[PDB]
């Protein structure tokens, strides 16, 4: 390490992807096609049209809890 | 008095004192090559081989071991988004003939 011969650790650091800069790059549509690959882009957050992130519920909580030494 | 020699992937017609240009020959830049595959020899007397007129070496001297003009291989599919460019320069050998069948 001589400041004009800096060398970053092997396998750390890798150039970021730059989409939308050309075609040979492999990214000029950028990504998607035709759909909601529009800018707003909202998928919805986690959903389809039938809500299965909900079926029924079971719950309660009071004060308690210790700390384990084996 | 000329002669036809197999030598590249191809055959060649050589009269001697005649610079020739064949596929990179994998020999030195001053050494004299001797072509082994001679098909036919013309002139006043004429041997016409089966494959190979038996015996009969054409001899030449190596002059350059070179690479030809670059030619860029560019290609594209219209509309459907995809070109491809590659430069190419073929290696060769320029020899010059001396004493065919001698
Ligand atoms: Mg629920
Ligand atoms: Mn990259
Ligand atoms: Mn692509
Ligand atoms: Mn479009
Ligand atoms: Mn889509
Ligand atoms: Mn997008
Ligand atoms: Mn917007
Ligand atoms: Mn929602
Ligand atoms: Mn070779």
């Amino acid at each position: 390490m001589k400041l004009h011969e800096l060398k970053p650790a092997e396998g750390s650091r890798k150039e970021r992807n730059r989409v939308g800069r050309g075609v040979a790059t492999g990214n000029g549509k950028t990504s998607g096609r035709g759909h909601k690959g529009q800018k707003a882009r909202s998928g919805g957050g986690v959903r389809p049209g039938f809500e299965g992130g909900q079926l029924p519920l079971f719950r309660r909580l009071p004060k308690r809890g210790f700390t384990n030494i084996n | 008095m000329f002669a036809i020699i197999e030598t590249g992937g191809k055959q060649i017609k050589v009269e001697e004192g005649q610079e020739i240009f064949v596929e990179k020959l994998d020999v030195n830049e001053g050494d004299t090559f001797t072509f082994d595959k001679v098909l036919f020899v013309g002139g006043d007397s004429v041997k016409v081989g089966a494959p190979t007129v038996e015996g009969a070496t054409v001899t030449a001297t190596v002059n350059k071991q070179g690479r030809g003009k670059k030619i860029t291989v560019f290609t594209y599919k219209r509309r459907k988004n995809s070109k491809r460019k590659k430069g190419h320069r073929q290696p060769y050998t320029k020899l010059t003939i001396d004493k065919i069948n001698a």
